[PDB]
């Protein structure tokens, strides 16, 4: 049973900061390369930051690159994105992902609309 | 080829060294 | 060169000429009287005692030419007696006249150098078949072209080892012997110049399997479109068959016209030419070929350190076509002389008798896809 | 509004997590330490059927364990006699990228369908001789994973839009429509009775159907990815599942839990192929590795490997007598093992 | 919709919870059981001599 | 007897071999493309000048082109669901994968991250490592109007452009501006940057800008296919 729950959302100020953290269950955690994605309101999803299995390579969406710093914890089996200077362009639902397959880089399908290893998300408001 | 132009030239050296052996022989006396 | 049959032939009228002479022309009969006798060397005719006769090179000598106005002679005693030597039973006398007027320190050397060479590709180019064939997952177009440049590479290393034993069975003291006193010998036989022509043959056939190698290989890169089973079909019957266009008509013509020894001297260069000149065009339209193909890889390389990418790759594309034979092709034994010929045969010799090992190197021991295959059947037996 | 139904969701996900945990007892792994293992499983390449020209997807067996059908991305279906190697048929397709084929219990109708979002029913039985299509079946929005013939008059087909559907194939329509999957649906396996068939997809899950209410009888998780392959377990009771986190799990249908999982250490590639013997002792998966290991199916240790194929193993089919293991790869072979 | 989509999974879950389940060892007893009923007629298991076997 | 029927087997074995050996006469002389892209990447376009030179029903269209007498099929997946994991390794020994880019849909307004992350999927994806890619930077007619005009602001979901000059082997066409050249090129880096850090010598990249009016495309991934057989080619024989 894949289950990602995201949580440390809401409403915070421009130029603020948030911690996104994603609870993991049902498999292997450090297995797979993990990311964050963002349904802006009234947008597609888009994807925010990919962190490899070991946390070695980590990137991001040009947009928070110097801004949002993604971490892991395969100890806790728990995915974190560090939200500073954020802007109201960062309102949206951030979804944590995990891509399909375990030991693999390519990540497919993960800003589907109907991607099934993605969190149910949590709403960020700048 | 070089088989052929090796062939030929050893076979060339093997006949003058027969026909001289055939003169040896016949100076020795059969 | 002068053969030994010619000068056994001429030794024999010599002799027939000598005991019917020696019969007819009446003796002096001088007081103590030196008798007229044959040595199997030279006639010498009679005289008064104490005197010496002097008699000519004889004209059946392979180099008498080199001697003409030489002369051998035989001394009488003074009891009528020819002259004897000292503790012997010969009389005395003096060829230093006729006697005379080496390569073989090179031909060995190549011998060796070559035999090791072909000793060795036909020891790998035989496990190279093994390989070829044994791995079916290596089975393809390719691999077939590649199995049949090692069928021909195999055959010209046998044609090689079969030739040289019939150079010393053709002049084996036996055989000299057989000649010396008329009968038939191992030269006068259609077998032996089978042995010669199947040599010329097989080192056609791969000097065409290489030329084969080279098309093929173009035409994968000339993006050129046909059928596979019609293209295989065509470079058999191109690597296989068309050496007997001139392989056939070469032995056929020295049957006709040269067939002295067993065609193993080129005495007529332009009989030669009819094996030299398709081998040129072989090796010529092989080496366009290799020019084309490492175009095509550097500006691949350019495209995407070049150079030493680019020098394995020329390197292991030389043994493939044998590309190194481009470099004294068109230096012609009509022309090399000396220690450019010994330079010649040798590079020749020394690179198309390891060619075979080379090319079983590269393209079957070191290359990837045979490498993969040992390691998947190494590890399926680890699993049993 | 939606609060109130998730809560009631998740509810009832809780009261089947904890009449799951009820059942779990002792299962397959400490009943059958009482067992002697399978030992060492040699089987040995008795044919190889070369003819198509690229990746085998799809391969099925008749029902009398020696007519195949393997369907490649040339757009061909070859029936093979595997006793023989000899080609029966070869059908050209009017779509190149089939992903599955079926072969009818009764010999007379092969299936056939991926890329092109249809389902291609060939008759092989013709007055004239020849294989011609009898039917397509549209109405599919996603390309055709599997389709497995539940007789002559009716297939099950699953399709990449993540659905399942029952087919007329007389009529041509799409007699059921089975919704449930969230990713697409790789994999379909009929149980013996027919009643029941099961279907593993992309969401990580498999969903066992009752064929003739068009209703999801159960839901099975456990896997960490993609579901590829699924087959029943030959009583029906049972089917086992193969997904891309390079593990196989066995699920009872009436204890709803997955009752064993069969993974390795060294085993980082998916599961493409899922097959049981005739006894159900041996089940064999073919991999990404290349090779179709041999698992122990009680004991989940690998009694053996169909090592022998140069690319991915692709499909798997044990024959109905149990007699022969086909299995198909990308390397455009089948290879016939006992 | 957004909200009728969750009317689906209620309806679903809730027909899937009252199933008559059975403890995983009456499950795997049953497994054990057909395996050991079918195992001599497993020719992949108990392989079959070449004079049965029509692949040889 | 049983000599009857396995003649007869015989038989229909060989005029089978015969149909086989034709049809892998085609099979290897025509060249398999995968057409991939975004919905407004302009693919439609890509599709038209191929042939010139709700409404997808079938799951698959395979559409036909002679290019010097060398045949393409190329495949547009249209009527499939945006989860490609499944039937993307299907076109895992097709010549080319296609992949059109929506180079100036971006300000969706971030088309081009998406196409990125596509990109890295099917370099990375393992029956994809074989597997060229024929990279075509489809929309060019508007990314000069967005990029001169101050309208596109690649600066703002790519800052590294705002650090990215032309680089020295561009060849811009004659009068064009600058910043649209050094847009240009910086896609293509990115596309890049994905794509040499997992060659490995295995596949490429082919990366061309085209346009609305740009039919020499049909010639563009026939030249790619051309290079793509050859690189094969010289794989086999370790040249390359
Ligand atoms: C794997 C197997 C086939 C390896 C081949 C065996 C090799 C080592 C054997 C078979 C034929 C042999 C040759 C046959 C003929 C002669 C001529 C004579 O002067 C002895 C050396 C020589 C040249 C032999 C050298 C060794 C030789 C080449
Ligand atoms: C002295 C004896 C051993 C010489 C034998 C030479 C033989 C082996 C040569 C001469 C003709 C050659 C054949 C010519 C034609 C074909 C048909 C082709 O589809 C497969 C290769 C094959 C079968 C060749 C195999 C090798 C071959 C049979
Ligand atoms: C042994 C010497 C004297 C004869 C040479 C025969 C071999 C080497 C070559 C020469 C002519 C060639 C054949 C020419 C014609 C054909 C017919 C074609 O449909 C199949 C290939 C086949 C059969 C070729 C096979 C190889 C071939 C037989
Ligand atoms: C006769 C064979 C066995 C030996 C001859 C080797 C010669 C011809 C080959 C082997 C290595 C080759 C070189 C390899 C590297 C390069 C660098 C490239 O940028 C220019 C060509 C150049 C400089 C090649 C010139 C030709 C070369 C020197
Ligand atoms: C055995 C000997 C004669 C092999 C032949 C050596 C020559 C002819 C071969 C070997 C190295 C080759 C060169 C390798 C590199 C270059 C530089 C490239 O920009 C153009 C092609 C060019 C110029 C090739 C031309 C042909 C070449 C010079
Ligand atoms: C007298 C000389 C020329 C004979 C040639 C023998 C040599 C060059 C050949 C014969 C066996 C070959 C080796 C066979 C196996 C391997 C292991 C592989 O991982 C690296 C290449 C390597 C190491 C090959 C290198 C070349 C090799 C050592
Ligand atoms: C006369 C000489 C050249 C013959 C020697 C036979 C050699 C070249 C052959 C026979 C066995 C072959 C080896 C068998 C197994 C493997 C393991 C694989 O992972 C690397 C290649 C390698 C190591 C092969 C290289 C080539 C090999 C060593
Ligand atoms: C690499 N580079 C070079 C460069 C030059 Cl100029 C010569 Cl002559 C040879 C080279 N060899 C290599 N590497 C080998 C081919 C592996 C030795």
């Amino acid at each position: 049973q894949v289950q990602l729950q995201e949580s440390g959302g809401g409403l915070v100020q421009p130029g603020g900061s948030l911690r996104l953290s994603c609870a993991a269950s049902g498999f292997t955690f450090s297995n797979y390369k993990m990311n964050w994605v963002r349904q802006a309101p009234g947008k597609g999803l888009e994807w925010v930051s990919d962190i490899s299995q070991s946390g070695a390579s980590i990137s991001y969406t040009g947009s928070v690159k110097g801004r949002f710093t993604i971490s892991r914890d395969n100890a806790k089996n728990t995915l974190y994105l560090q939200m500073n200077s954020l802007k109201p362009e960062d309102t949206a639902v951030y979804y944590c992902a995990r891509c399909p397959a375990p030991f693999t880089r390519d990540c497919f399908d993960v800003t589907s609309t109907t991607y099934a290893y993605r969190g149910q998300g949590t709403q960020v408001t700048v | 080829h070089a088989e052929g132009t090796f062939t030929s030239d050893v076979s060339s050296y093997l006949e003058g060294q027969a026909a001289k052996e055939f003169i040896a022989w016949l100076v020795k006396g059969r | 060169t002068v053969s030994l049959w010619e000068t056994v032939q001429k030794w024999r009228e010599y002799r027939r000429q000598c005991q019917r002479s020696l019969t007819e022309d009446p003796p002096p009969a001088t007081d103590l009287f030196c008798n007229r006798t044959f040595d199997e060397y030279a006639c010498w005719p009679d005289g008064e005692p104490g005197s010496f006769v002097n008699v000519s090179c004889p004209w059946y000598l392979p180099w008498a030419s080199s001697v003409p106005q030489g002369h051998v002679y035989r001394f009488c005693t003074a009891e009528g007696l020819w002259l004897q030597k000292d503790n012997s039973s010969l009389p005395w006398r003096d060829l230093s006249e006729c006697e005379e007027s080496s390569p073989e320190e090179q031909l060995l050397f190549l011998y060796i150098i070559y035999t090791v060479g072909y000793a060795l590709s036909f020891s790998a180019l035989v496990i190279a078949s093994a390989i070829l064939l044994g791995f079916r997952h290596l089975h393809c177009t390719r691999n077939y072209i590649h199995l049949n440049l090692f069928a021909s590479f195999i055959l010209r290393a046998l044609s090689v080892f079969i030739k040289d034993a019939a150079l010393k069975w053709m002049y084996s003291t036996a055989a000299q012997q057989h000649q010396w006193d008329g009968l038939l010998s191992y030269q006068d036989s259609l077998s032996c110049r089978l042995v010669f022509l199947l040599m010329q043959y097989c080192v056609a056939a791969n000097y065409y399997w290489l030329l084969v190698e080279g098309v093929y290989l173009y035409t994968l890169l000339a993006f050129s479109v046909l059928s596979e089973q019609w293209i295989f079909r065509l470079y058999v019957s191109i690597g296989w068959g068309v050496p007997l266009l001139f392989v056939v008509p070469w032995g056929i013509v020295k049957y006709l016209y040269e067939d002295e020894g067993c065609w193993t001297r080129n005495s007529n260069m332009n009989y030669w030419l009819i094996i030299r000149l398709p081998i040129l065009f072989a090796i010529g339209v092989n080496f366009l070929i290799f020019v084309r193909v490492i175009c095509i890889v550097v500006s691949k390389l350019k495209a995407n350190d070049i150079k030493c990418r680019l020098a394995k790759s020329t390197l292991t594309l030389i043994p493939l076509l044998g590309t190194h034979e481009v470099i004294f092709a068109f230096v012609m034994d009509e022309h090399a002389r000396g220690t450019l010929r010994f330079i010649k045969l040798f590079t020749e010799l020394s690179f198309t008798s390891f060619q075979g090992l080379m090319v079983a190197i590269l393209y079957c021991f070191v290359n990837n896809e045979v490498q993969l295959e040992f390691r998947k059947s190494w590890e399926r037996w680890r699993l049993e | 509004e939606l609060d109130q139904l998730r809560q009631e969701a998740e509810q009832l996900k809780n009261q089947i997590r904890d009449a799951r945990k009820a059942c779990a007892d002792a299962t397959l792994s400490q009943i059958t330490n009482n067992i002697d293992p399978v030992g060492r499983i040699q089987m040995r390449t008795r044919r190889t059927l070369r003819g198509h020209l690229a990746k085998i997807y799809a391969m099925h067996w008749g029902t009398d364990s020696r007519l195949l059908v393997s369907a490649s991305q040339d757009g061909k279906l070859i029936i093979w006699d595997s006793y023989t190697t000899n080609k029966v048929h070869a059908i050209p397709l009017r779509s190149s990228w089939v992903m599955t084929c079926a072969y009818a219990p009764s010999g007379n109708y092969v299936a056939c369908g991926g890329l092109d979002n249809i389902c291609s029913i060939y008759n092989l039985k013709t007055r004239e001789g020849n294989v011609r299509v009898s039917r397509e079946l549209a109405g599919h929005t996603g390309y055709l994973s599997c389709c497995r013939f539940l007789d002559d008059n009716q297939i099950v087909t699953s399709s990449g839009d993540t659905t399942c559907a029952l087919w007329d194939i007389e009529t041509g329509q799409q007699t059921t429509t089975f919704t449930g999957h969230t990713g697409d649906v790789m994999s379909l396996s009929l149980a013996p009775d027919t009643r029941l068939f099961v279907s593993g997809a992309c969401d990580a899950s498999a969903k066992l159907w009752d064929v003739r209410e068009g209703m999801c009888r159960q839901t099975f998780t456990g896997h960490e990815s993609d579901i590829n392959a699924i087959c029943f377990f030959p009583n029906g009771n049972a089917f086992a599942t193969g997904s891309d986190d390079a593990t196989c799990r066995l699920f009872d249908l009436r204890a709803d839990q997955e009752l064993m999982t069969y993974s390795h250490d060294n085993i980082i590639c998916g599961i493409t192929s899922v097959s049981f013997s005739k006894s159900g002792r041996l089940l064999l998966a073919g991999y990404d590795d290349f090779n179709c290991n041999v698992w122990d199916a009680l004991k989940a240790d690998r009694a053996g490997v169909l090592a022998g194929h140069d690319n991915r193993v692709s499909c798997l089919g044990v024959t109905d007598d149990g007699m022969a293991v086909a299995t198909g790869s990308w390397d455009s072979f089948l290879k016939i093992w006992n | 919709a957004s909200i009728a989509q969750a009317r689906k999974l209620v309806e679903q879950l809730k027909m899937e919870a009252n199933i008559d389940r059975i403890k995983v060892s009456k499950a795997a007893a049953d497994l054990m059981a057909y395996c050991e009923a079918h195992a001599k007629e497993d020719p992949l298991l108990t392989p079959v001599p070449a004079s049965e076997n029509p692949f040889r | 007897d049983q000599r009857n029927e396995e003649k007869a087997q015989r038989e229909a074995n060989k005029k089978i071999e015969k149909q086989l050996q034709k049809d892998k006469q085609v099979y290897r002389a025509t060249h398999r493309l995968l057409l991939l892209g975004a919905g407004e990447s302009g693919k439609n376009t890509i599709v038209k000048q191929m042939r010139i030179l709700r409404v997808l029903t079938s799951g698959i269209f395979e559409t036909k082109f002679q290019v010097d007498k060398v045949n393409f099929h190329m495949f547009d997946v249209g009527a499939q669901r945006d989860e490609r994991r499944k039937w993307i390794q299907c076109f895992n020994d097709v010549t080319a994968i296609i992949f059109v880019v929506a180079s100036s849909s971006y300000n969706q307004t971030n088309r081009l991250q998406a196409a990125l992350k596509l990109f890295d999927s099917i370099w990375n994806n393992k029956w994809l490592r074989d597997t060229s890619v024929i990279l075509f930077l489809n929309k060019q007619d508007l990314l000069a109007e967005k990029v001169l005009a101050g309208k596109s602001k690649i600066e703002d979901y790519f800052p590294e452009f705002a650090r990215y000059t032309t680089p020295e082997d561009a060849t811009p066409e004659p009068g064009e501006d600058p910043r649209v050249t050094r847009a240009k090129y910086f896609i293509r880096d990115e596309f890049l940057r994905i794509s040499t850090a997992s060659g490995d010598g295995r596949h490429y990249c082919y990366p061309h800008f085209t346009c609305a009016v740009d039919t020499e495309n049909i010639r563009r991934v026939f030249n790619d296919c051309r290079d793509i057989i050859q690189r094969m080619h010289l794989r086999q024989y370790e040249l390359l």
